[PDB]
RNA sequence: AAGCUCGUAUCAGUUUUAUGA
RNA sequence: GGAAUACUGCCAGCUGGGACUGAGGACUGCGACGUAAGUCAAGGAUGCUGGCAUAAUGGUUAUAUGCCGCCCGUCUUGAAACACGGACCAAGGAGUCUAACGUCUAUGCGAGUGUUUGGGUGUAAAACCCAUACGCGUAAUGAAAGUGAACGUAGGUUGGGGCCUCGCAAGAGGUGCACAAUCGACCGAUCCUGAGGAUGGAUUUGAGUAAGAGCAUAGCUGUUGGGACCCGAAAG
RNA sequence: GAAAUUGUUGAAAGGGAAGGGCAUUUGAUCAGACAUGGUGUUUUGUGCCCUCUGCUCCUUGUGGGUAGGGGAAUCUCGCAU
């Protein structure tokens, strides 16, 4: 007669088909789900682009209206800082060194975002001689997240580079793309603790141009590098990027 | 944390070789408990007496359970009565083995238990007195 | 069984292993496909085992069935593999029906190399070489040194 | 396997943020008030 | 070093508010 | 009144010049572009071309050049030092063995365990068998005299690895090992009551019972004694 | 028949120190295939090839070894030119 397949191998084909037809149907219903997901991400980014534009225009318009009406417009209190470690690991006193570990600024040239409140301002005061902090733009956060942006998944410093990763980990907290994450940073949202902590402490190079000053370890106010620099942090971090 | 067994008994290494496969593929926390228990040393695998099996089957709604001792099952002369139950272990002592068979139930190895209960349905893991 | 055969030869001696400096292990049991030895790539540990060998120019494919674990005298059943390459690979395929894809392409691979070992004939038809290796025995090396110095 | 960077390499800057196509078509950075 | 509970809200050379000499 | 232009900042603006790197190895994925067909700079270099066997190339030694480099080891003190050791070379040369007592791990068996003082046997100091005993453990509470562990799913509760039912999950409910916490009991011993110590009360106590985990071999190693890591003293 | 150490010869270096490390030049010197195909067609000639007749070991078809003749006008099936 003719040879027949083994009754384990016969089963194999059957169970493989059972999984394969399931897998192909699962895959096909995920291409459509990601296509719909892509459309949601596109309209959200349009919504944020319009939001940032109208935000800065209302600051401009309020400033124009104050001078026209002969009044003075107070600008909104800066609610987000970017702290960069400026001094090395050695000859650091106990009291600030613990605080630098608590801001995840372990190595030199490491950068993190900090929520600005009553509490954190005094923390920044302690670490004044050891860091350069300031208020970031939209542009710099965008450059930091695309180039030096890394996610903390269980442990593991994972490169972002795909929206699906942030969607899986932080989809619980309403963040579903890379620009949703950026939005949670710049505007200090309800999930800021979660989005900031998901971001791995940035690993910045020494600045492209240099520090400017001859001697680094003075306050910025008196020809140094450390302490608050407010707006010039954007110029500094972009060179360090 | 313990990774591999210190034992040199290759049959115990075959059970580890089996239960490491069932530890990650079943994703039921029964197999992870057994596979952790096989790595344990000889002082940390105390012998469960046949009396402790009898005490364990007094448990309410535990008439049709398959009791699993990762250590050794040992005989007790003091007790008279013993239920008809399937007992799974590494080593059954000749006295204990005879006691379970004559009572009605079976004495089975851990790989037989791996076949009959892969995810580990309707089971009970006993441990010997350490202190 | 066979798992117990493997572990006892994996460590605790397979008394025909060559430990290469690369850390590699080679079973020289004449019936293995890969010259290297690994689990079910060496013919003792595995119970179902195919191989291509040559006794003369005739390239046979030997085959070991677990049926014959009792009798080692007739373990390896063997079949001649024509001589043309195309029909031989097809000849191979039918024997390997419903086996591991390991022996499927590896006996195909044994046959390939052992057929291109018959480049021996190429070397031995166009031989006609006026050289041939001569030993230099150290006694002769001084019968033809210390006698020339005595000649001069 | 390797970190492709957006900002440069156009193609990876389309898998992140599909709106970048629209941003390039309308210019948007080059916008009049 | 090992065994036992846990994997947490277990804590921290830190800041803040609260309540005294 | 009319435009600019620096300056600050932005562009998911364009176009170049240079260096370094090419990791990975069938295909899966995120995408872009194209009406589609497809294609692409999209989960890490491909394509073309030249130089060869008296090759191409690559190495060793010898010195030169630029820069750098306190004399090794031991012993002090706060480190530098001081000082002690080193002419050179070969060979020799220092934590060993044993007993007593543990530690942990492995193996055998398990309420038991241990053949090897011996006897039988042997292809002979090997291996293979074994009688009667003995060693250690298996049931405790005390001082001379004693007694003796179930009110019991060997407990009541609370937790408590797991397992079972429901739920897509998230959860909830049940049963709950070892173990831990709490309330107690049995046994012996308490403070009295005094029918030689009956009887009932007062309370706690426990390498106590909760319902056995040991014995032997081996390895790792500790403690102490043996000359005891090796060499070096004034002696009787 | 090792090293210390000694002589000779050859090479190199030497203005009050040598030996070492990173890198390179110059001088001396040693390596550096009895490597020779691979593929696709075409003459032929052979055989384990076609064909006629067999013989023999054993285990399941998907066996193995081994003779006597013929034949290339089919056949690359292999190997020789």
């Amino acid at each position: 007669e003719k040879i027949l397949t083994p009754e384990s191998q016969l089963k194999k084909s059957k169970a493989q088909q059972k999984t394969a037809e399931q897998v192909a149907a699962e895959r096909a219903a995920r291409k459509a789900a990601n296509k719909e997901k892509r459309a949601i991400i596109l309209e959200r980014n349009a919504a944020y682009q319009k939001e940032y534009e109208t935000a800065e225009r209302n600051i401009i318009q309020a400033k124009r209206d104050a001078k026209a009406a002969g009044s003075y417009y107070v600008e909104a209190q800066h609610k987000l800082v970017f702290v960069v470690r400026i001094k090395g690991i050695n000859k650091i006193p106990p009291k600030p060194r613990k605080v630098l570990q608590l801001l995840r600024l372990t190595r030199i040239n490491s950068g993190t975002f900090v929520k600005v409140t009553k509490a954190t301002l005094e923390l920044l005061k302690l670490i004044e001689p050891y860091v350069a902090y300031g208020y970031p733009s939209y542009s710099t956060i965008r450059q930091l997240v695309y180039k030096r942006g890394f996610g903390k998944i269980n442990k593991q410093r994972v490169p972002l580079s795909d929206n699906a990763i942030i969607e899986a980990n932080l989809g619980k907290y309403g963040i579903l793309s890379i620009d949703d994450l950026i939005h949670e940073i710049i505007t200090v949202g309800p999930h800021f603790k979660q989005a900031n902590n998901f971001l791995w402490p940035f690993k910045l190079s020494n600045p492209s141009g240099g520090w400017g000053v001859p001697r680094k370890f003075k306050h910025f106010i008196q020809g140094g590098s450390f302490g608050n620099r407010e707006e010039f942090i954007n110029k500094l971090v972009k060179s360090m990027n | 944390h313990r990774t591999a067994p210190k034992s040199d008994n290759v049959y115990l290494k075959l059970l580890v070789k089996l239960y490491t496969f069932l530890a990650r593929r079943t994703d039921a926390p029964f197999n992870k408990v057994v596979l952790k228990a096989l790595f344990l040393s000889k002082i940390n695998r105390p012998p469960v007496s046949v009396s402790r099996i009898a005490r364990a089957l007094k448990q309410e709604g535990a008439a049709n359970k398959t009791v699993v001792v990762v250590g050794t099952v040992t005989d007790d002369a003091r007790i008279f009565e013993f239920p008809k139950t399937t007992v799974a272990a590494l080593r059954f002592t000749a006295g204990a083995r005879a006691k379970i068979v004559k009572a009605g139930g079976e004495c089975i190895t851990l790989d037989q238990l791996a076949v009959r209960a892969p995810k580990g349905q309707n089971t009970l893991i006993l441990r010997g007195p350490r202190n | 069984s066979d798992e117990i055969v493997w572990q006892v030869i994996n460590q605790s001696f397979c008394s025909h292993r060559i430990k290469a400096p690369n850390g590699q292990n080679f079973c020289r049991n004449e019936y293995n496909v890969t010259g290297l030895c690994t689990r079910q790539s060496c013919p003792l540990a595995n119970s179902k085992y195919a191989t291509v060998k040559c006794d003369n120019g005739k390239l046979y494919l030997y085959m070991k069935t677990p049926e014959r674990a009792h009798t080692p005298a007739k373990l390896w059943e063997r079949i001649k593999l024509s001589k043309n390459y195309t029909k031989a690979l097809q000849q191979i395929d039918e024997h390997l029906l419903h086996w591991s894809k390991f022996f499927r392409h590896k006996c195909k691979q044994r046959f390939t190399k052992l057929t291109q070992v018959m480049i021996t004939e190429r070397r031995l038809a166009l031989r006609e070489e006026e050289r041939h290796y001569v030993g230099v025995a150290p006694k002769v090396k001084r019968r033809e040194q210390n006698r020339e110095r005595k000649a001069l | 396997v390797l970190k492709k960077n957006p900002l440069k390499n156009k193609q990876v800057l389309l898998r992140l943020n599909p709106y970048a196509k629209v941003f390039a078509a309308e210019k948007l950075g080059s916008k009049k008030a």
